[PDB]
């Protein structure tokens, strides 16, 4: 599959806006990206934002700039003439319903398949909650895509100056089991249809980890050979500075 | 069998032919036991000049 | 004198990114923010001016393009008006041209407390980035001769050559600043999303690995081998010592799969 | 602690000038030695206060 | 009485030094990456 | 107004001295957070140091606060704070306290706070003074040594 990639100066542009737009009783920014979707890995050097205003108790009265779209076209063509909307992003922590509709209306000014950005201002997540989909034909899907972070000279730079293992993934492995667990009690709380299909992968492919159990010992031993061949060499690198700590004592006796 | 252009093994009492030939793996003993003779030599010269 | 000049998070990155535009070509583009008296200039929202064939003249300025483009942004969420503007001068230090003063004296009956701030993208590659600003006077705190600019501190003078020979005497279009940057609880947690998305690649290094355990480890123990007779035909430790650093990191990590 | 500031002090020594190279050729009785430059000249310069 | 007090604020006095410096040489560390990178 | 709002805050804190009001520590703690001027803001930080004067581990409550925040100027007045609480007769908590605060925050003038006010609770015996002086003496952030300066010029000056 494909790659996305979101810089931080894209990531930083959408959490700010959450303020900016005086955002608040659970409501949305949505605003626009701009990269290069050609290659296999998706890059936003460039973000904007757009007013929007839904109501809480209506779902079809919600409000866009088209406007602004052309009014970008007069600057940053004129700074980067590589930069083209590749789609928009959203600052709200899960979709809604309404997603699907917003997709018609950028259709006619991209030039290639919109790419749906969600990014969490709450900051209430481990690692990189920012998630992107790409809306494909199902009638409609929106296929997930891994989100990195953009390494180039304009934004570690920023980052590193503003700024100056395995315990991190087990709080990770909580999230996806708990993300399960609650959505069991909520269906059968509501009852008495893709995750019932692609439920019961996990569990048919942990008691199945134990039969390669004997295979599994053979090269975990050699890791503790590994470190035993080690261990020898870690006293080279002390003994020998003994002798050389010895030799300097020596010299500081006879001063 | 003893010029190794065939691993195998016979058997003269039923006259059959059992399993015999299996690979090596490496990073273990071989290269192992020949970083402890290069070992043995290099700490014989660290006691030597310490006193 | 010195004062304190305050910079969002976000401008910061936004100059970073206009500067690579090209090393042998100049840009420059505006601000937005506020201001607390003559002592404070807060800089909150950058805007970015088209490029110009001119080289940063005072010519290059188009209003026309500057009046559409504030009133835009007006719809989102900005009050601030501009509070001046930016240009990069790479490869050099910290320095006003010829061009720079009569460029910016044009902004005077204009904006008075306009800044001129002076990025240097070449020589931030270090980890903190070289930057310096040049306001305009709008008095008040000075008339004739007086002693504005609260809270002279931190750094000196600094800079390069030309206006570091005056600072009192002539305090006009020149003068030494400092660089300030003011940042929020939320804004703390934002650039700390580099480091169970990310779980997922590493037990995806450790599938290659995997099969390549036997590999790995033969490389390792071979180099080893090397190093030791190299150390046994000195009569060196350093090489081997980064060897047996590799060797730590690809083991414990490796248990950690289990 | 002293590499913290044996690094930071650096950057007074990468930004000197640095020294020529040349060669001894004669001296005088002023305390002034004749520096024979490979690529440019000779020139007459003073001898360091420690020798 | 007066003499025998004196040596437990000292035991402290070399306690106030002891866990400084173990703080210290951890940041050190951090200094280090901020000083060989950036120069 | 940060004109007058920056007098108007060091008023208030010269009449909490000694034992003051403890309800102006809470007030000025609150409004500390609210105020986006920084000469205020910074104003109201160093008046709470000078509401609690010799109370030594009475002041815990508004050392804790202060230090929690991510406010450069909150947590700059925190250093204050055990200096004149715990000035004269220290104890072996407080200067653990301003040690831990100088190695974590990035603030060079915080750190710089924190080895100001080791003098103050090194008065009761200057004898043993230097000998914490002299540690602190040879580090690095020159910012840092230009406070261990004035060590020895609280203490044994």
């Amino acid at each position: 599959h494909e790659k996305v990639t979101i810089a931080p100066l894209v990531l930083l542009s959408a959490l700010d806006h959450y303020e900016r737009t005086q955002t608040k009783e659970n409501k949305r920014c949505v605003g626009v990206i701009l990269g290069d979707a050609n290659s296999s890995t998706i890059r936003v050097t460039n973000s904007f934002a757009l007013p929007f205003e839904e109501d809480e108790k209506n779902s079809d009265v919600w409000f866009l700039d088209h406007n602004y779209i052309e009014n970008m076209n007069e600057m940053c063509k004129k700074i980067n003439a590589k930069e083209k909307l590749i789609g928009w992003y959203h600052s709200g922590p899960k979709l809604r319903a309404s997603d699907l509709k917003i997709n018609e209306l950028f259709k006619k000014y991209t030039q290639n398949n919109p790419l749906l950005l969600i990014v969490d201002v709450k900051q209430q997540g481990v690692g990189l909650p920012t998630d992107a989909y790409v809306a494909i034909e199902q009638e409609k899907t929106f296929l997930h895509l891994p989100c990195t972070i953009e390494a180039e000279e304009a934004e570690e730079i920023g980052v590193e100056h503003l700024l100056r293992i395995r315990l991190t993934n087990q709080l990770k492995s909580l999230k996806g089991l708990q993300s399960k667990l609650k959505d069991v009690v909520e269906y059968l709380d509501k009852v008495i249809h893709t995750i019932l299909g692609k439920l019961q992968d996990v569990f048919n492919l942990n008691n199945l980890q134990k039969a390669l159990t004997v295979k599994t010992n053979d090269e975990l031993m050699v890791i503790y050979i590994s470190n035993l061949v080690r261990s020898i060499i870690a006293f080279d690198d002390l003994i020998e500075n003994k002798i050389q700590n010895k030799k300097i004592q020596e010299q500081r006796v006879k001063d | 069998i003893l010029d190794k252009i065939f691993y195998g093994v016979l058997d003269q009492g039923n006259g059959w032919l059992y399993v015999y030939e299996t690979p090596n793996q490496d990073a273990t003993y071989d290269s192992a036991l020949e970083l402890v003779g290069q070992l043995n030599k290099v700490v014989d010269q660290l006691f030597e000049k310490a006193s | 004198t010195k004062e304190t000049v305050y910079i969002s998070s976000i401008a910061l990155l936004k100059m970073l990114k206009h500067g690579r535009a090209g090393v042998p070509m100049e840009v420059m583009g505006l601000m937005l923010g506020e201001f607390v008296d003559d002592y404070t200039v807060n800089v909150v929202d950058v805007f970015a001016m088209p490029q110009s064939g001119t080289g940063v003249s005072v010519e290059a300025v188009d209003d026309v393009f500057q009046a559409k483009m504030m009133d835009m942004l007006k719809q989102t969420g900005r009050d601030q008006m501009v509070v001046g503007w930016y240009h990069s001068h790479p490869g050099f230090g910290c320095w006003l041209s010829s061009v720079d003063v009569n460029t910016q004296k044009s902004f005077e009956q204009l904006n008075s407390r306009a800044v001129a701030v002076v990025v240097d993208p070449i020589q931030s590659v270090k980890g903190k980035v070289v930057i310096d600003a040049f306001r305009l006077i709008d008095t008040g705190a000075l008339i004739n001769n007086l002693e504005p600019r609260q809270t002279t501190s931190n750094t000196g003078l600094l800079n390069k050559a030309n206006i570091q020979a005056l600072i009192h005497g002539l305090n006009r279009h020149y003068y030494s600043l400092n660089i300030d940057y003011h940042k929020t609880a939320k804004e703390t947690k934002m650039l700390m999303n580099l480091h169970y998305e990310e779980k997922e690649e590493s037990n995806l290094a450790a599938t290659k690995s995997m099969v390549k355990i036997a590999e790995q480890y033969s490389k390792r123990i071979e180099e080893e081998k090397e190093l030791t007779e190299e150390e046994l035909k000195t009569r060196p430790k350093k090489h081997l010592s980064e060897t047996a650093d590799e060797t730590l990191e690809n083991n414990i990590v490796s248990v950690l799969t289990a | 602690n002293d590499k913290v500031r044996f690094i930071k002090d650096e950057l007074r020594l990468l930004q000197e000038p640095g020294s020529y190279v040349g060669e001894v050729i004669k001296i005088v009785s002023d305390k002034k030695v004749l520096v024979k430059v490979q690529p440019e000249g000779k020139y007459i310069v003073d001898v360091a206060k420690d020798i | 009485y007066f003499k025998l007090k004196k040596l437990e604020k000292e035991y402290e006095l070399l306690t106030l030094q002891e866990d400084y410096i173990k703080d210290e040489q951890r940041h050190l560390k951090r200094e280090l990456k901020r000083a060989q990178e950036e120069v | 107004s940060a004109t007058s709002g920056e007098a108007a805050a060091l008023g208030m804190g010269l009449c909490m001295l000694g034992t003051g009001k403890p309800e102006a520590i809470h007030d000025m703690f609150t409004y500390s957070q609210e105020t986006q001027h920084g000469n205020i803001t910074r104003g109201l930080a160093v008046g709470l140091a000078l509401i609690n004067y010799g109370r030594q581990e009475l002041a815990d409550d508004l050392i804790t606060k202060m230090l929690a925040s991510d406010e450069s100027l909150l947590r700059y007045g925190g250093a204050f704070t055990i200096a004149l609480a715990y000035a004269g007769t220290g104890n072996n908590s407080a200067v653990k306290r301003l040690l831990h605060v100088a190695v974590s925050d990035s603030n060079d003038d915080v750190r710089r706070a924190a080895v100001i006010a080791l003098g103050f609770v090194l008065l009761r015996d200057y004898t043993t003074v230097p000998r914490i002086v002299q540690l602190l003496s040879k580090s690095h952030n020159a910012h840092v040594r230009c406070g261990t300066a004035f060590a020895l010029g609280i203490a044994c000056a």
